[PDB]
């Protein structure tokens, strides 16, 4: 554990100096004190101009002692309609995947920003949420109003 | 190319391979093709500076306009001066630029940027930071090119301080280049490299 608490103390101190506003990313309280490094309550805002702008989509995001060997386990909560997100709200993706495109460098940053720009941008080879997938590859408007629902869901 | 300059190369080629200087390891050039459009240099780290013990891979290119215009040479092996950009390696000599001379041989190019190595000329920099840390403070830069030297270009090993916040900052999952570059810019305050290496 001792490596992984180094680094993530210092993740959230360059995150508490500059993050791209509107984000939010913290380390939970452990109950008296504490506190919890290996666990973050954090939010993503959907990018303007698309349909997921005007919404504010929350995600816990939870680290192994192995960090930053592993990457995180990134969950929506709750669960979110995305064909590349599962039905339990983990987030799906290759810079997520240990043995895939995980590097140890890559920061907290980078991982909700990569999240973001998944967002919009989705993975179609890649499904993790059986609905949302078949939605997406047929009738493009009926997952443009659900997006565009999503979002009017979550308060600014 | 260019029957003319062709000969000269291969005389040049062999003036080096026949030379003290390379018998005594201190630099040596080899062709790649048939064309002579392209040579590959070597030049060991002077005595008595920062680079000592280093060997430095050079990247020679002969273009179209050679001999009246210069050779153009780029470093491959990384290197901290402040003459050459420690990023892409490539290097601010007089002699490559406006004091160059058509009767200049090959041997005569590698031994100038030897030369270099023990003269910087930092009120004419290639590296914006590195000519500033020369500048500012002469002993990090000592230590700085010092370590280069022992990790880029294979010399005796470097400062305990400086690899101690390296294999720090590895430790906690950085790239090590990427860490270096940090340090190096960062002047070896480790929050503020630490902050860049996030960005």
């Amino acid at each position: 554990s001792g490596i992984a608490l180094s680094r993530l103390a210092q993740e959230r101190k360059a995150w508490r100096k500059d993050h791209p506003f509107g984000f939010v990313a913290v380390p939970t309280k452990n109950p008296d004190g504490t506190m919890n490094l290996m666990n973050w309550e954090c939010a993503i805002p959907g990018k303007k101009g698309t349909p997921w702008e005007g919404g504010l989509f929350k995600l816990r995001m939870l680290f192994k002692d192995d960090y930053p060997s592993s990457p995180p386990k990134c969950k929506f909560e709750p669960p979110l309609f995305h064909p590349n997100v599962y039905p339990s709200g983990t987030v799906c993706l290759s810079i997520l995947e240990e043995d895939k495109d995980w590097r140890p460098a890559i920061t907290i940053k980078q991982i909700l920003l990569g999240i973001q720009e998944l967002l919009n941008e989705p993975n179609i080879q890649d499904p993790a949420q059986a609905e949302a997938y078949t939605i997406y590859c047929q009738n493009r408007v009926e997952y443009e109003k659900r997006v565009r629902a999503q979002a009017k869901k979550f308060a600014p | 190319m260019a029957n003319i300059a062709v000969q000269r190369i291969k005389r040049e080629f062999k003036e080096v391979l026949k030379s003290e200087e390379t018998s005594k390891n201190q630099i040596k050039v080899d062709l790649v093709d048939e064309n002579f459009t392209e040579l590959r240099g070597e030049i060991a780290g002077p005595p008595d500076t920062p680079y000592e013990g280093g060997r430095y891979q050079l990247e020679i290119k002969i273009p179209e306009t050679y001999p009246f215009n210069p050779p153009k040479v780029r470093f491959i092996t990384k290197i901290w001066h402040p003459n050459i950009s420690s990023v892409t390696g490539a290097i601010c000599l007089d002699i490559l630029k406006d004091q160059w001379a058509a009767a200049m041989t090959l041997r005569t190019v590698l031994l100038s940027l030897q030369a270099l190595l023990a003269a910087a000329e930092p009120d004419d920099p290639q590296d914006a930071v590195v000519a500033n840390q020369y500048k500012q403070n002469p002993e990090m830069f000592k230590q700085t090119a010092r370590l280069w030297a022992h990790v880029y270009a294979g010399a005796p090993v470097s400062s305990p301080e400086y690899t101690k916040k390296i294999e720090n900052l590895c430790a906690m999952g950085f790239d090590r280049n990427a860490v270096i570059v940090a340090l190096s810019s960062k002047s070896w305050d480790v929050e503020t490299a630490t902050e860049l290496l996030l960005s």
